[PDB]
């Protein structure tokens, strides 16, 4: 418990996942929200409703 | 009228070089609009509610549509967007304010009239107006058509004489009047002048103007746009901040205002129509048949706009409804025909009345630029200086 | 599991195929998903 980790959701508790071939998605968690922050800031410039 | 007695010739060309269709020939005085009331058909008169429902939900679903559009995309959009979404919403709301001010004049649906006044109020507090006192101003305005000096609630023109008392008062042509004029009535800007209009009504929020068996009626009667800026702006501001602002309320109101301007101000100046004082020949029925010019737009527009443009049928028969006004002109244009003015919205028409017709001079009786009229009336003022030698 | 690394940029792979590029592009072998 002491150690945690950050992701990125929509507003409505739900993750966002990157879905590639044959409709398998990855999930995310990282020990710096520096890299949850490249994420979204990687989200707005392919779709701005997502990442606002 | 100005074109008196002339061909078709002189008045086609004039027609086509000002952008009107038909110019109007001459009536006869001593007269009433009231008259051709009895020109109409008795079944244009007959109440159905399916025009009625029609009228209030059209430009209700382009208002919401717009802003289910706009909000669907808040901040992430471009301007070209933005601009779009907030025409939209303008123009549904000028529709839904023609439905108000037919409630004003009480010819929407008369059989309840507690119901009708309920939903003019309703439908004009958005845009921060008040319902008795629009009453009041229109009938004035309606009693006093084209009338010197008197149609304060219309667009009355600056005249020369007034320019060049200011003139001589300011001593010269750069003090802080004259370039407010300079502004208003020389740029895009004139387009939204009704924003003026705006502000002449609260007269003072002073209640020794009225007739005091009324004061708790008026008193109403602002009540309820300041509930509205009470209320209803600062939530708005409170769930945008002020980008959500200028987007969801400052557009549409500034959009709605073109309309209202531009369709009070090219229905009633033309060259042709001339302002005549009191005692000096004005005349009522000359002034609301032959003074008056009628819009035409794409019927889209019409139908958002619940026939806003049709506004001569309605200063003769004033109980007309709102859904028969294009019938009944119809009407009217084979009777007295040969004396109404007609125009098509064009670019060529706002260019004219923001570039040329700016000043009202009485003597030749026209609109002339303001630069050339003002440096006319200085080049005599240093003619009557000279003048002022001795 | 876990997912190899190889600081090169620096690489990646799962068990699609990552590259953190020092920003981020996911590449594959298009973030238009949500969970439920
Ligand atoms: C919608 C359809 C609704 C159906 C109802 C249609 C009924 C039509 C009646 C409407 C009458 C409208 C009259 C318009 C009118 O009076 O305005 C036209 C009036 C001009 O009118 C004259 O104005 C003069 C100025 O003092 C005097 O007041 C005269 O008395 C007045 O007649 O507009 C002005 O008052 C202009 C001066 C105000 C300066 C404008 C401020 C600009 C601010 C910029 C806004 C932001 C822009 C970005
Ligand atoms: C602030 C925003 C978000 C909400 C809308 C506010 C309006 C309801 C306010 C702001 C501007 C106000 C007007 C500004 C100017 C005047 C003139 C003022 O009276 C005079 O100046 C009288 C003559 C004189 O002083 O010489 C008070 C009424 C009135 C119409 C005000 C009435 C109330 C208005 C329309």
């Amino acid at each position: 418990a002491p150690v945690p980790v950050y992701t990125v959701a929509n507003p409505k508790n739900e993750f966002v996942l990157v879905a590639g071939e044959n409709n398998t998605q990855l999930g995310f968690f990282f020990f710096r929200k520096e890299d949850a922050e490249a994420l979204i800031e990687k989200i707005r410039e392919e779709n701005p409703r997502l990442a606002r | 009228t100005s074109l008196d007695g002339l061909p078709e010739t002189q008045k086609y060309v004039y027609a086509d070089e000002w952008g009107f269709s038909r110019v109007g020939a001459d009536f006869p005085p001593g007269s009433h609009p009231s008259l051709f009331s009895q020109l109409l058909p008795q079944a244009l008169f007959a109440f159905d509610a399916r025009a009625a429902v029609a009228a209030v939900a059209v430009p209700l679903a382009a208002m919401a549509a717009g802003y289910g559009w706009l909000w669907y995309m808040h901040s992430i959009a471009p301007v070209w967007q933005q601009a779009l979404c907030a025409a939209l919403i303008g123009t549904g709301y000028a529709g839904l304010f023609k439905v108000a001010h037919e409630c004003a004049m009480m010819r929407f649906i008369p059989q309840m009239p507690g119901l009708q006044a309920a939903l003019g109020t309703l439908l004009m507090a958005p845009a921060l107006y008040s319902l008795p006192s629009w009453r009041l101003h229109h009938l004035h305005h309606l009693l006093h058509t084209n009338m010197l000096w008197q149609d304060v609630w219309g667009w009355h023109p600056l005249t020369k004489v007034e320019l060049a008392d200011e003139m001589v008062r300011s001593g010269g042509s750069g003090g802080a009047a004259m370039a407010a004029a300079r502004l208003v009535l020389t740029t895009p800007i004139k387009l939204f002048a009704s924003v003026g209009h705006w502000l002449r009504s609260w007269d003072g929020l002073d209640l020794r103007h009225f007739h005091p068996a009324s004061y708790v009626e008026v008193l109403s009667g602002w009540a309820a746009p300041l509930a509205f800026a009470g209320l209803v702006l600062p939530a708005v501001v409170s769930a945008g901040g002020l980008s959500g602002f200028v987007s969801c309320y400052l557009a549409p109101w500034l959009v709605f205002h073109f309309w209202l301007s531009v369709l009070s101000l090219t229905a009633h100046t033309a060259p042709h129509i001339p302002w005549r004082a009191e005692g000096d020949g004005w005349d009522a029925g000359r002034a609301a048949v032959a003074g008056t010019v009628t819009l035409r737009l794409p019927r889209p527009l019409e139908v958002l706009l619940n026939n806003a443009n049709y506004m001569l049928p309605q200063a003769v028969a004033p109980g007309l409804p709102m859904w028969s006004a294009p019938a009944a002109y119809a009407v009217l244009a084979a009777r007295l025909g040969p004396y109404l003015t007609e125009a098509s919205m064009s670019l060529k028409l706002l260019t004219n009345h923001v570039t040329r017709w700016q000043i009202y001079d009485e003597e030749a009786h026209t609109y002339r630029p303001m630069e050339e009229v003002v440096d006319e009336i200085e080049a005599d003022l240093q003619q009557l200086a000279a003048a002022a030698q001795q | 599991x876990x997912x190899x690394y190889x600081x090169x940029x620096x690489x990646x792979x799962x068990x699609x195929x990552x590259x953190x590029x020092x920003x981020v592009h996911v590449f594959r072998k298009x973030x238009x998903x949500x969970x439920x």
